[PDB]
RNA sequence: GCUG
């Protein structure tokens, strides 16, 4: 639901990445060079990014505020 | 044609998935329900003639649920679910009834509320955007197709019948070759069956006591003359020799004319009903009534003229003589020869009995009254009452119980909940179809996989258990046609040539070149040249002047061409090759993604077709451009689409053995993933969500086309492949602690706790009275801490074992009846719902939220079909170590692979391992995907062996390991199943008070069945001692006591039957045993016992 | 041993002299059990249990 | 939304910049706690709509305050003398940036933590290091001189930076210039004609050790604290020793 | 012990006493939630 | 589900369990590894015999 | 619960663990037809000392290490185990003080810790003193020097080479004097279930049940601390074909595929001449499905020569763990014509198996032979044929359940 | 209906 904030594998905080990651995205920065500049080498971390699915934001527009 | 791809999007756009479900429901509110008015309408009573009712239009509302004496406001799909409602719309009529004497007309008469299924035409969801769904707090990805009744979601599984109106050649148990039409109209639903039974051919229907001979029914029909019934069958010797029998029958009887064997039919006709029929009905009437609406009824008699019915009956007699003499009976397994139902026309039967049986009762209700009451006049519309047909739809929507009694119909399992395991789970049971024969264990009938299914059924998805062919899946562009009008086609084929069949002697239908046209089941003539009717035909339609799904098929060994328009019929769409080359042209393809054109233009310029399984056998279809011959007619779309929603999601599937994709399907259904956006705001019995789920980075093209990855339901995890422990030997699988502390696997069961306080027509309600004080601690008791002063529990609170949900008194004055939780664990309260159900009273629902981290003994599955249970959970110091760094989150036993042959598998590994270090998703997609060879060059410029092996080194002993292990990240999902809840212990608990024996269920406290085939084991272990203590003592050990003299039980020492104490004498029995000794002597079996003393 | 499927001849040399030792050849069915056995609740454990009661009532 | 029990799983992965060495293992039970032993931070935040908005208010940021949770809002409440012993931003939870929650208007999170002294085995958030990995040092070895084009293929079958292939006479020679960087992908063997002329080797007793931090105490301190707590675990087994004679 | 509950679409909190219809002022909602515990919770973050 | 079948040849039965069961390398051959849950509901009688008197009171 | 011979309830002494979960030995679980991939088993407690001594005599696991059918055993090493001693006794494991120390190690628990191992005088001494896999396997069977089990076995091993009882080239006769293994590496044949060729058995018959089931217990932590070090792994690589294969498989397709079209052209123009029994559209049907077993068999011949002695695959087929030959050969090199009731696919639709092939079409591929490997893919054609085969066996087995029960 |  949420970015998890450790890497499950090798223990690497990656929820600090989550905003940055975005906000590269949404310059022409492609997938592979995005992560490359937030600093995630090992493939374990990587695919944390890559695979991760952002449902809190849709879960959100049915919550009650 | 690279986007040639392009077309499976645009298809689904409009059609195909759950779509099949909702147009069918749509006709049916549309179209059908005016039909079936028409044919029953008009009610006239015997009391009165004057007196009419005939009914002028059907309207089915909008959805909307009146919760006061008039309000009529708007209702939600949402609101229904959680105050466990029906999502209905009322049903309005029109009549213009006789009143006292006039012709009153009423417009809008309410004759019940209809179930309405979600997504429908009438339905509120239709038409909204993504943001206009959250105020109706539905999940815009929803695939609909499905009736909110009384709060649960209910879904009517589409059922496979042989066809209607089509005669079938088959052999009875005797090896005696029969045939069979059922005949299917808007009035009357009736089987006409011939058979063979001594050599003789006889007619058979359920009006008829006994079987007549088929000459006697020839003469009824008017066909006198044995010539002219001979020349009908056949003039080839074998034919006319064969009916040779059959004539001397007549002949022996003296039937000679029509009036001599309408007679001996009338002998025959059942007359059931003597009782509220007048008197009417001579038995040659009653025989000119039957041959004219009752047998064969899809042919129509024009004015009392069978000229039609008799020449149908003759073909029906001939298809079975050349099938008796090379025994070539029709397969009642080929696709062509079977239609599959959809809701509609479930709907329309069930609404088509209760529209007689509400017409009825009003019939019988005016003769009753109308001619005694009073002067006073009746009104109709003041005694017709809406619960007849309201009641009769959610009773069947709700139960799955198909009795039909007046269509002889008696099926049950219609209906089936919808599954919220995932969102799979959801879409797979849309596409569903139960077999017609279920009983069958023959393994080669229809549990086999037919060819005749490729393109319309999926192969591998079936459930592995009771019903492994008999429930089948569809694949993804499929089409299931709907009835349509038949107005141009028959036009169409007149002015195409086709010769009447009134206007010549049966001789014609036996020359070889006169072929037979058959409409939906009618005949309309008889064409010297097949070829330019289906040649003709198909151009017509290909330009659009007859629909796109009427379909022209021709067989030559039994002279006939077949059109069908009847609808429940399989259609997949097929690019056009003529001349060697695809019409698609690139340029078109193109313009649809542009959007210049849509699949229907496509359609109507003759560049795709649809075609059903009958026209796919005169049909030379090429899978791929490279394919294509001379012969070639057409060329498939996309060759992926073959397999199902449940099949696509698995990577690389042609690479394994077929055994491992039925299971993935299964598994899949079973995992625990994202349900809806709306996931939170429901409140179901039971939902298992995934807390972090992660999209699968090797995809398929249908995993693109479902949108599984907008709500996905596992978590990629690196895996090495390698042995490990020994604790991962028969499917069991290694976890590191650090990943399951880290968040790998952790899930969220949600359960539904539902308390309904009820007002009695005493006036006496039962009450919620707040938490009891203990005065001294000035605090609840431990069984009422979480209770909040109004006596329902509190969200944000821990529940433990025991404790009371809510305080509820029920009045016998008040004895408490309370909710209490009975959790083997603790639970918290998430939210608690307090609302008003269709009749007010206070309906209270809780959900409560237990998290699990994964344990040994969860089971989690690999997407290939390989699950395996937790065998260790192992520290992350322990686990092998790669250079990088990585160490595996699962270790897998190679040992899996080579008998399971799941190279799959390992394709995906490398893929997954090159994508992620590339940044980009690889597809898996059946029957292409990407090849091993470009994955293995992206692993060598990122550093790593093309391979994907790793050299590792171990984590407990710090030195290499010998071999390289193979490491990459595979998508791995946790399926439901969880050992916390299948874990179940008894002593000694409850017995159940009929047998004295332990309880069936873990809820009831349970007792494990020994049942016989332990019990057999154990007399061959020879152990006399452990069946005793297992089966009697430990079971229901009982004593009784038995006199000697009679051998009766007796009670407390005495005999009520010899009334002499002196020979009582006590014995040790399972107390089961007296029960039957009890049983058989009150059935007068007297189990008399003879007592002797151990020595 | 077409199937495979090895087995003891000690095995099935019980098995044919049970259904052999009663003068015909009893084969291992509902009606077979009622030529081999005497007592009545080994019969209605089996299958017909209505008709095996009351005809050993009779 | 979040659910409390996924909340408080979130929480205790987040590191926190206190040095372990100043605190003590706080003893079975005893939840309440003590200055010594525990650390407490709050974290309360409501979530309001923006009074000055724009009309279309597309974005969460613009409509809405404090719509995202960060680590940065726990606020340390000192116990007793730490506030003393320790000064202001000594103790913090380290990233700053780590994404706790996300609210929307009339939401609001309001909760104490407590902080202990923990070892990785107990649970993996009391792990301080990302990766501790060691490597053996490779030793490419050429058997046979390689020169010519054979040089450029050999190059490339290795790491970027490994082979460097020389010109000595205007003719192309291969030697090895950084065997450290190989990441031995083994792909020479794929080449039939080098995989003879090479020989691919690790030296046993040299080991290259990378630790990557969480941030939690520099690099250079938890090396050396790893090396004490081995030496501890000896030191307790010889007083046992003494004891037994 | 006054008990308030808020409704699902409103979202306004409504005082509704013992045998009182279950209807929100301010809307026509039928759909009412009890507000969470004021009590404090204890969860252990492992 | 008939009496004969379901409640005399087959019956349900006290002190007894079903778990989900998984792989154990370390145990011998004749020994089952039990749930101490399952442990602590499942009871074995044990009568007080002059050997057992000690190991029962503790 | 699905009790179908004597073996499916047994005995078993019970010592409780924290997880929750009914877990045994590995070894046992074919009595029980029990894999792990979510099962769940019932556990009776006998509530009266002579229902505990008739479970502990008759119904023991130690008791009942044979089946009554044959007499073969049932409990014996499976999987992991095997694969674990066929690496640990081949000829080419060779051991240093160290190593050897520590994998003996693991067998001194559960009542072995009161016994002092004897280390075996290491087979090589000069050059550098190391042991043998085949020594320290033999510890298994005689732990310590005041063991009396002296074991003998003198047997052919899988693979045989047919010639040289004990000098075989590929080290396949077994031969173990006093405890000793001198020659060949354990194999299903030695150390699994079905044999009475098995050391297990041999215990069993000459020393005893409990000899026997100590053994069972060695080689289960032995086998799998050596396997856990070693690494054995799968990967692509292992199932990927080799240019000889490929070249090899070209010219054995044509060749099958052309002389398969002189038979169907001599049953249409010419004669087809008849076996005595079968007729014609019977002998072409017959005679044509030799030919395409031929392809199938040589392509597997071909893709077995290739493989190297270390394919992780290969290893498991030449010892008994997991796998056969053809299952090797249908991955890697060809899989077979998918026969339904021993015949090739029948004709769906009229004269054609499917829509996709010309009618009345006898050639090999428009009825089931599927010429491409599971690694290079299956066609959609050759995969709905091998799908429908399959579901044979599915539907098979479920409805032969209740037949048998 | 599904797991076994
Ligand atoms: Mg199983
Ligand atoms: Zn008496
Ligand atoms: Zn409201």
């Amino acid at each position: 639901m949420i970015i998890p904030v450790r890497c499950f594998t090798c223990g690497k905080i990656v929820g600090n990445k989550w905003e940055a990651y975005l906000g590269l995205l949404q310059a022409e920065y492609t997938e592979g060079d995005a992560l490359d500049a937030l600093g995630l080498k090992r493939y374990c971390c990587r695919r944390m990014l890559l695979a991760h699915v952002d449902l809190i934001e849709k879960l959100l527009n049915y919550a009650p505020l | 044609v690279e986007e040639k791809w392009r077309l499976l999007p645009a298809f689904l756009k409009v059609k195909g998935l759950v779509k099949q479900h909702i147009d069918s429901f749509n006709y049916f509110i549309n179209v059908e329900i005016k039909k079936i008015m028409k044919a029953n309408e008009k009610v006239t009573s015997d009391a009165d003639p004057m007196w009419y009712l005939k009914y002028l239009n059907i309207y089915v509302g909008l959805p909307d649920v009146e919760e006061s004496f008039n309000v009529t406001r708007p209702v939600s799909p949402h609101e229904c679910r959680l105050r466990d409602m029906t999502y209905s719309a009322p049903i309005t009529v029109d009549i213009e009834y006789t009143r006292g004497s006039q012709r009153i007309i009423r417009n809008a008469l309410p004759i019940g509320r209809m179930p309405i299924m979600l997504r429908s035409s009438n339905c509120v969801l239709t038409g909204k955007t993504p943001a206009e769904f959250a105020k109706l707090n539905e999940c815009p990805l929803d695939p609909g197709g499905y009736f909110i009744v009384k709060g649960v979601e209910k879904v009517i599984l589409i059922q496979e019948q042989l066809s209607k109106n089509r005669i079938i050649v088959e052999a009875d148990r005797k090896g005696a070759v029969g045939a069979s039409v059922t005949s299917s109209t808007h009035e009357k639903k009736s089987r006409t069956n011939m058979a063979v039974k001594q050599g003789r051919f006889y007619l058979r229907h359920n009006t008829l006591s006994e079987d007549i001979p088929i000459v006697i029914i020839f003469k009824a029909m008017g066909v006198e003359s044995d010539q002219e019934i001979v020349q009908m069958i056949g003039t080839e010797e074998h034919v006319m020799a064969a009916f040779g029998p059959s004539l001397e029958e007549c002949q022996k009887a003296q039937i000679f004319t029509q009036m001599q064997a309408l007679k001996y039919i009338g002998n025959k006709v059942r007359r059931q009903r003597m009782w509220g029929g007048g008197p009417k009905k001579t038995k040659i009437e009653e025989a000119r009534e039957l041959l004219a609406s009752t047998i064969l009824t899809h042919v129509p008699v024009k004015e009392f003229n069978f000229r039609a019915k008799c020449i149908y009956t003759a073909v029906m007699v001939r298809r079975v003589i050349l099938a008796q003499g090379d025994n070539k009976v029709d397969d009642r397994d080929y696709y062509g020869n079977k239609r599959l139902e959809l809701a509609g026309q479930l709907l329309s039967l069930l609404f088509e009995d209760l529209f007689k049986k509400f017409n009825s009762e009003m019939k019988k209700i005016a003769d009753q009254v109308i001619p005694k009451q009073r002067a006073a006049q009746f009104d109709v519309v003041k005694h017709m009452r809406q619960d007849q047909i309201t009641n009769g739809m959610v009773n069947a929507i709700s139960t799955g119980n198909w009795s039909l009694k007046r269509f002889k119909m008696d099926r049950q399992g219609v209906t089936q909940v919808l599954s919220r395991l995932s969102y799979i789970s959801a879409l797979g049971m849309m596409t569903r179809i139960s077999s017609q024969f279920e009983k069958t264990r023959k393994v080669s009938g229809p549990r086999s996989l037919q060819p005749s299914q490729w393109g319309m059924l999926c192969p591998s998805d079936t459930p592995e258990g009771e019903a492994c062919g008999l429930v089948k899946n569809l694949a993804l562009m499929t089409h299931i046609t709907t009835d349509m009008e038949d107005g141009p086609i028959v036009k169409l084929a007149s002015n195409l040539g086709v010769e009447d069949v009134n206007l010549l002697c049966g001789e014609e239908l036996s020359y070889p070149n006169v072929f037979l046209v058959f409409l939906n089941g009618n005949i309309l003539g008889v064409i010297r040249d097949h070829k330019k009717l289906v040649n003709t035909f198909r151009l017509m339609r290909r330009a659009g002047y007859i629909n796109e799904f009427v379909s022209i098929s021709t067989n030559l060994t039994d002279r006939c061409v077949y059109i069908s328009s009847d609808g429940g019929r399989l259609c997949r769409p097929y690019i056009i090759v003529k001349k060697q080359k695809p019409a698609v042209t690139n340029k078109h393809m193109e313009e649809l993604a542009q959007g210049y054109r849509n699949f229907e233009d496509f359609l109507h310029e003759s560049l795709v077709e649809y075609l059903d399984v009958n026209e796919e056998n005169d049909c030379n279809i090429a899978l791929y451009e490279h394919t294509i011959n001379k012969d070639t007619t057409h060329l498939e779309i996309e060759p992926f689409t073959l397999l199902g929603v449940c099949a696509g999601l698995i990577p690389y599937p042609h690479h394994n053995q077929s055994p491992r994709n039925t299971y993935q399907c299964a598994m899949g259904k079973q995992a625990m993933g994202t349900i809806g956006y709306n996931q939170r705001n429901r409140i179901d019995t039971l939902m298992y969500l995934l807390a972090y789920p992660q999209k699968p980075m090797v995809k398929t093209k249908t995993i693109e086309l479902i949108e599984f990855e907008k709500l996905p339901a596992g978590q990629n995890a690196t895996v090495a492949v390698m042995s490990y422990s020994g604790y991962d030997i028969e499917d069991a699988l290694v976890l590191n602690k650090a990943s399951l502390d880290r968040g790998f696997g952790r899930c969220l069961v949600y359960k539904n706790a539902k308390c309904t306080l009820k007002r009695y027509t005493n006036q006496t309600f039962d009450k919620v009275m707040g938490p009891m004080l203990d005065a001294a601690t000035r605090k609840p008791i431990w069984r009422h801490e979480i209770l909040d002063a109004d006596g329902i529990c509190s969200p944000g609170e821990k529940v433990e074992n025991k404790q009371v949900l809510v305080n509820k008194s029920m009045p016998t004055q008040y004895k408490d009846v309370p909710i209490t939780y009975k959790g083997a664990t603790d639970s918290y309260i998430e939210k608690v719902m307090i609302s008003s159900n269709a009749e007010d009273a206070f309906l209270i629902k809780m959900l409560l939220r237990q998290t699990r981290r994964p344990e040994i003994g969860d089971k989690f599955s690999s997407r290939h079909g390989q699950k395996g249970v937790c065998g260790l959970i192992v520290p992350q110091e322990d686990m092998p170590f790669c250079d990088s760094g990585i160490c595996p989150d699962i270790i897998m036993n190679p040992h899996g692979f080579p008998s399971r042959m799941t190279v799959g598998k390992l394709i995906e590994l490398l893929a997954g391992k090159a994508g992620v270090l590339d940044g980009r998703f690889h597809y898996g997609t059946a029957f292409g995907g990407s090849k091993v060879k470009d994955v293995c060059e992206d692993l060598v410029r990122h550093g790593y062996n093309y391979l994907g092996k790793d050299y590792v080194t171990s984590g407990i002993t710090g030195e290499p390991l010998e071999a390289y292990i193979y490491f990459g990240p595979v998508y791995y999902q946790k399926l439901k199943h969880m050992v916390l809840d299948k874990m179940h212990a008894r002593a000694r608990g409850p017995r159940a008070v009929l047998t004295r024996q332990p309880t069936e269920g873990r809820s009831r406290d349970g007792g494990l069945r020994l049942g016989e085939m332990e019990r057999d084991c154990l007399i061959g272990y020879g152990a006399s001692m452990l069946l005793l203590e297992r089966l009697m003592i430990s079971s229901d050990a009982f004593e009784v006591d038995v006199c000697g003299q009679c051998g009766l039980l007796g009670y407390s020492g005495w005999c009520h039957y010899c009334k002499s104490s002196c020979h009582v004498s006590s014995l040790r029995i399972p107390y089961a045993c007296k029960l039957l000794f009890q049983e058989l002597q009150s059935m007068n079996i007297i189990p008399r016992l003879k007592l002797s003393k151990y020595n | 041993v077409n199937h495979g499927m090895s087995i003891d001849r000690r095995h099935v040399m019980l098995l044919s002299d049970l259904m052999t030792y009663k003068g015909e050849v009893l084969g291992i069915t509902r009606f077979g059990l009622a030529k081999m056995k005497e007592s009545v609740l080994m019969l209605a454990s089996f299958e017909k249990t209505a008709d095996h009661l009351f005809d050993a009532a009779y | 939304i979040v659910q409390d029990e996924i909340l408080a799983h979130r929480l205790g992965l987040i590191p926190i910049h206190a040095d372990p060495r100043l605190f003590e293992y706080r003893n079975q039970g005893d939840e309440e706690g003590t200055e010594i032993d525990t650390l407490q931070f709050r974290l309360q935040v409501r979530c309001t709509r923006n009074p000055h908005a724009a009309k279309d208010s597309s974005d969460p940021n613009e409509l809405y305050v404090n719509h995202k949770v960060y680590t940065r809002h726990m606020t340390w409440i000192p116990l007793g003398n730490q506030a003393d012993l320790f000064p202001e931003g000594t103790i913090r939870p380290v990233h700053d940036d780590i994404l706790i929650a996300q609210l929307r208007p009339g939401q609001e999170i309001d909760l104490l933590m407590h902080c202990v002294k923990g070892i990785g085995k107990d649970h993996a958030k009391f792990s301080p290091v990302a990766t501790a990995s060691y490597r053996l040092l490779p030793d490419i070895t050429l058997l046979e001189p390689v020169e010519g084009e054979a040089a450029e293929e050999l190059s490339r079958c290795f790491s970027p930076g490994v082979i460097e292939v020389q010109e000595v006479q205007g003719k192309k020679v291969a030697r090895v210039a950084n065997p450290r960087l190989d990441t031995f992908s083994r792909e020479i063997f794929r080449n039939e004609k080098l995989k003879k002329v090479v020989r691919l080797a690790r030296v046993r007793d040299h080991y290259i050790f990378s630790v990557e931090s969480t941030g939690v105490l520099p690099p250079d301190v938890l090396v050396s604290e790893a090396i004490k707590v081995l030496m501890g675990k000896c030191r307790r087994f010889l007083d046992e020793l003494d004891a037994v004679q | 012990q006054p008990m308030i509950y808020i409704c699902g679409e409103c979202h306004t909190e409504n005082e509704i006493k013992s045998r009182d219809p279950i209807r929100c002022r301010e809307c026509g909602y039928r759909i009412m939630y009890k507000k969470r515990t004021k009590r404090l919770v204890v969860f252990d973050a492992r | 589900q008939g009496r004969f079948r379901g409640n005399l040849s087959g019956k349900r039965v006290d002190f007894s369990g079903r778990t989900v069961i998984s792989p154990d390398p370390n145990l011998r051959i004749d020994e089952v590894a039990v749930p101490v849950h399952v442990a602590k509901i499942l009871t074995f009688p044990e009568k007080v015999n002059k050997a057992n008197i000690n190991f029962l009171r503790k | 619960q699905p009790s179908l011979h004597k073996l499916s309830i047994m005995a078993h002494l019970a010592r409780v663990k924290p997880h929750r979960t009914f877990r045994f030995n590995e070894c046992v679980c074919t009595p029980y037809n029990a894999d792990f991939d979510g099962d769940e088993m019932n556990l009776h407690l006998p509530q009266t000392e002579e229902a505990k001594a008739e479970a502990l005599v008759l119904m023991g696991t130690k008791a009942n290490l044979v089946t009554p059918r044959n007499g073969e055993p049932l409990i014996a090493a499976i999987q992991d185990f095997l694969t674990g001693a066929y690496l640990l006794t081949l000829k080419d494991t060779f051991f240093d003080r160290a190593k050897a120390c520590q994998i003996i190690a693991s067998i001194l628990v559960g009542k072995d810790e009161k016994i002092k191992v004897r280390l075996p005088p290491p087979t090589i001494l000069k050059p550098v003193t190391l042991w043998t896999g085949k020594q320290i396997f033999s510890v298994i069977l005689r732990p310590s020097d005041d063991n009396p089990v002296r074991a003998n076995l003198r047997t052919k091993g899988k693979q045989y080479c047919g010639k040289g009882e004990d000098l075989c080239a590929n080290d396949s006769y077994v031969t173990i004097q006093n405890s000793e293994l001198m020659s060949g590496s354990m194999d299903k044949g030695t150390l699994g279930s079905g044999s009475k060729n098995n050391i297990f058995y041999i215990l069993l018959r000459d020393w005893g049940q409990n000899e026997a089931a100590d053994a069972m217990s060695r080689l289960a932590r032995l086998a799998p601390v050596y396997l856990s070090n070693r690494g054995f792994s799968i990967g692509i690589g292992d199932v990927t074909p080799g240019q000889g294969l490929l070249k090899a498989k070209y010219e054995l397709l044509n060749a099958g595929y052309k002389k398969c079209d002189e038979y169907i052209e001599a049953l249409n123009t010419g004669k087809l001449q008849q076996q005595p029994g079968c007729t014609a559209e019977e002998t072409l049907e017959a005679l044509i499905l030799k030919e395409l077993s031929v392809i199938r068999d040589h392509a597997g011949s071909a893709c077995l020569r290739e493989l190297d002695k270390s394919n992780s695959p290969l290893t498991m087929a030449l010892c008994g763990s997991k796998g056969s030959f053809i299952n090797i050969s249908q991955m890697i090199a060809c899989v077979g014509q998918q026969a339904i009731s021993g015949s090739r696919v029948p004709d769906g639709f009229e004269n054609r198996s499917l829509p996709h092939f010309e009618k009345h079409s006898k050639l090999p591929a428009a009825k089931g032979f599927v010429a491409n490997s599971f690694y290079s893919g299956l066609t959609p054609t050759e995969f709905f044929f091998h799908t429908m085969a399959g579901r044979e066996g599915l539907v098979d087995t479920a409805v032969k359940t209740a037949e048998t029960g």
